[PDB]
């Protein structure tokens, strides 16, 4: 009971859900690259400072 | 307006799993969807739905065991319903599991049920066994005597005790007397020797008997322990019993959902997996009407998920070869099986069920046009339809009763219809129907008619009544006049006129079938199949055979008895028109002219076959070329259609003989049948008579359901059966479709 511009609009529905899986997948991985950087970042800083203050 | 098969879609519909689970859910009850297979080089292993139809076996093994154990217990467990909600969690792994501990706990009950029983009995065996009374089986003790006397007789002595009403064998499972002997020995020897004795004897002699009180202390306290024992095992079967009547309502209702639940991971088996997205594309064949209410259906399965997946279902326009789908309700399904069961029709080809339904019985009433036999006949399908909540709701498993119940609405109407032909062939049970209505001859006429005194030679005589002595005449007022059921020429009036119909009715029914043709030519724009096909084909039917009927109807109304000698003969007309045998005289004719109209009708038949018969194959080369096709081959296969068409009418024509043949067989059949059992059982003699008619009606009756009701309605079924399928259908029911296998929620008990 769909017409062309039904079934299409459900077409662009479904595109739709894609596109939001898209970002919020990719938010996920740009969280985590987040975590990774600032784990990393910490453990390096306190390393090397501590390095030099220890020599100092 | 022609009842058609219904359209099945090649439409794709598109979405996400879980969407797809819960709508394969709703679809699956629906009923209504035929899905395809997206991947046939694809096996359960590659389609990944194995880890899910394999849980669902086992569980259903488990579940099936489980059952088998419950059914051998005789549990009540109605099985009653909630099976319609049909959930499918994936939670149901657990609830497996729940249910294979049930299974688990029931096998180890029973497994120590029989470990504690066999306990119980050696125990049993204790309490006999302590003076003491040891156990034997004592088949033929006359020979272990023998045989311990023969390894050393006479050495000691052997003690005998006997136990008192023995119970159940361990063994055998029964209670026999038993008793034994006991002889204590001093030499290993003779221990070692009666010990392979007793293992190879009926015997259980294994404890050494004891006189110290001590032992004696023992045996009481094992006694009564194994009395605990026995307690508890009364107590784990009660137990397990009430276990297994809530798991038997459970598990039945389970069990049903649990097939469900297979029956949609199959279904979900047969799909394409996409790349793009964890979706899969199913195809259905499906008419709009359904694709209508399946877009619903798809909103209600979709919003049971908790995705809510809009689930596209795309129309496609390209049509494939679809199943063939022919709606039926409770009265035409069986008419349909019997259409199948020669073949499933092309798609969109013309239906001949809604015609079965009238014709065949039609068919069977002249086959069997028995009055009687036709009421006793519907009475037979009535007892069936009485019981009908009776046989639905119950376990059927003889399958000839579950196929004349099926056919019981058939069986009715072709009872309905043979009473009416009965009734006009004044026949029930050789039985004529007087409607004071008998006016053929005034006997009162016949005796002026200078026949005077003619009963006395009539002692040796029968005499025909003569026609047209100008005091007879008048027709029944209903049917064949009453007076020629019981006339020794009955044989020659009423076998003719049978022979006549049945020729008229067998080229009517044929004429019929072809013009159905027709609107199968029209509805798949095949104006060829018309223009060099019907239209030379009937023709070639018309002028021979209808002209035939015309010349029956023509010589019944045409001729009286006036002209009776030398009466022009239908068989001799219609031979020699085929033939163009036109005598000057000799022969009289039935309409001046006839010569004329025979030659004409011939040539004209044979005038229509050139387009019939190659004119078809040469016009689709002449268009071919042009547009532009094995045209030898094609000659090949229209020759052959021809020939099977134009010797098929007259093959055909005999075929319908048959209504003729089994009409007159019965009738012989029920004359003799009376004639030489009922009546033979009348007399002059009173009491002798009535008693008589007694037994003899009885073998009677039984002789016309053994001979009539049962076997010849069955023959005449399937007669009738086969004019259906080979004269009528092979005019217009041509090709072959395949069968229409839905989605469906089959798995309801």
């Amino acid at each position: 009971a769909l017409s062309d511009a039904d079934v299409q609009k459900q077409i662009k529905h479904m595109m739709a859900f894609i596109e939001q899986e898209a970002n919020e997948k990719a938010e996920e991985i740009d969280a985590k690259a987040e975590e990774e950087f600032n784990i990393e970042k910490g453990r390096l800083v306190q390393t090397q400072r501590l390095k030099i203050m220890e020599y100092y | 307006e022609l009842f058609r098969s219904e359209e099945m879609t090649l439409a794709q519909l598109f979405l996400q799993s879980e969407a797809a689970y819960c709508c394969v859910s709703e679809l699956e009850e629906l009923g209504k969807v035929q899905f395809r297979d997206l991947n046939p080089d694809v096996n359960v292993f590659q389609r990944k739905f194995v880890n899910e139809v394999r849980r669902c076996e086992e569980m259903d093994r488990k579940l099936r065991f489980v059952e088998k154990e419950i059914r051998k217990a005789n549990i009540p467990i109605m099985d009653t319903g909630e099976n319609p909600e049909v959930p499918f969690p994936r939670d149901m792994i657990d609830l497996e599991a729940n249910f294979e501990k049930i299974e688990n706990e029931l096998k180890e009950i029973n497994t120590n049920q029989e470990a504690l029983k066999r306990n119980f009995l050696e125990l049993t065996e204790l309490k006999f066994i302590l003076f003491v009374a040891g156990v034997i089986n004592r088949e033929r003790i006359p020979t272990f005597e023998r045989m311990l006397w023969r390894v050393c007789r006479g050495n000691v002595f052997l003690r005998q005790a006997e136990i008192e009403n023995p119970l159940e064998d361990p063994v055998t499972g029964d209670y026999v007397h038993k008793s034994v002997f006991i002889i204590f020995f001093q030499g290993d020897q003779l221990k070692n020797r009666v010990k392979k004795i007793c293992e190879g004897f009926r015997a259980s002699l294994y404890p050494c008997p004891e006189t110290p009180q001590e032992r004696k202390e023992m045996a009481s306290g094992v006694n009564t322990r194994i009395d605990d024992l026995q307690m508890v095992l009364n107590q784990t079967e009660d137990h397990r019993q009430r276990v297994l009547q809530a798991a038997a309502k459970n598990i039945r209702v389970w069990f049903i959902k649990v097939r469900k639940m297979k029956a949609i991971y199959h279904t979900l088996n047969l799909c394409n997996i996409d790349v793009t997205q964890k979706c899969l594309i199913a195809e259905v064949w499906c008419p709009v009407t359904d694709l209508d209410s399946i877009q619903f259906a798809l909103r209600r399965g979709t919003e049971h998920s908790g995705s809510t997946v809009p689930s596209i279902l795309n129309r496609m326009q390209t049509n494939q070869t679809p199943p063939t789908y022919n709606k039926t309700n409770k009265f035409t399904h069986g008419f349909q099986n019997i259409v199948d069961a020669y073949g499933i029709g092309t798609y969109r080809e013309i239906n001949p069920a809604p015609y079965t339904v009238i014709t065949f019985p039609f068919l069977f009433a002249v086959m069997f046009g028995d009055f009687g036999h036709g009421i006793l006949m519907t009475l037979f399908a009535v007892w069936m339809v009485l019981r009908e909540s009776r046989i639905l709701s119950q376990k059927n498993e003889n399958e000839m009763f579950s196929m004349v119940f099926s056919g019981r609405y058939i069986i009715l109407l072709m009872g309905l219809f043979s009473i009416y032909t009965g009734l006009i062939y004044n026949d029930c049970f050789s039985k004529s129907l007087n409607i004071f209505g008998s006016s053929w001859s005034v006997r009162p006429m016949f005796t002026i008619g200078n026949w005077t005194e003619e009963t006395l030679l009539g002692s040796s005589v029968l005499q025909l009544n003569p026609a047209i002595p100008g005091v007879f005449g008048g027709p029944y007022p209903f049917g064949i006049d009453p007076i020629w059921n019981i006339a020794t020429n009955k044989l020659t009036f009423l076998n003719s006129f049978k022979m006549k119909m049945s020729v008229i009715l067998g080229i009517i029914h044929m004429l019929f079938g072809v013009s159905l043709s027709l609107f199968n030519h029209i509805y798949f724009k095949k104006p060829l199949n018309i223009y060099f096909g019907f239209i030379p084909e009937i023709i070639f039917m018309s002028s021979l055979f209808g002209y035939l009927v015309i010349l029956i109807f023509y010589k019944w109304t045409a001729y009286d008895a006036h002209s009776s000698r030398n009466a022009p003969s239908l068989l001799i007309h219609f031979i020699n028109m085929f033939l163009f045998s036109y005598p000057e005289s000799g022969n009289a004719m039935l309409y001046s002219g006839q010569k004329g109209i025979q030659c004409f009708l011939i040539v004209v038949a044979m005038l229509c076959v050139p387009w019939m018969l190659l004119f078809k194959p040469l016009i689709l080369r002449h268009q071919y070329l042009r547009k532009k096709f094995d045209f030898g081959d094609t000659m090949v296969h229209q020759a052959i259609h021809t020939i099977e068409y134009c010797l098929g009418c007259i093959s055909n024509t005999a075929s319908y003989l048959r209504l003729w043949a089994l009409s007159l067989a019965h009738a012989q059949l029920s004359e003799v049948l009376w004639t030489m059992v009922i009546h033979i059982g009348l007399h002059v003699r009173s009491l002798a008579g009535g008693l008589g008619l007694f037994f003899i009606f009885a073998a009677f009756a039984t002789l016309t359901v053994a001979i009539l009701l049962i076997m010849e309605g069955l023959s005449a079924f399937l007669h009738a059966l086969r004019l259906h399928w080979v004269e009528f259908q092979n005019k217009f029911y041509t090709g072959t479709g395949f069968k229409f296998l839905p989605f469906s929620f089959e798995h309801i008990r």
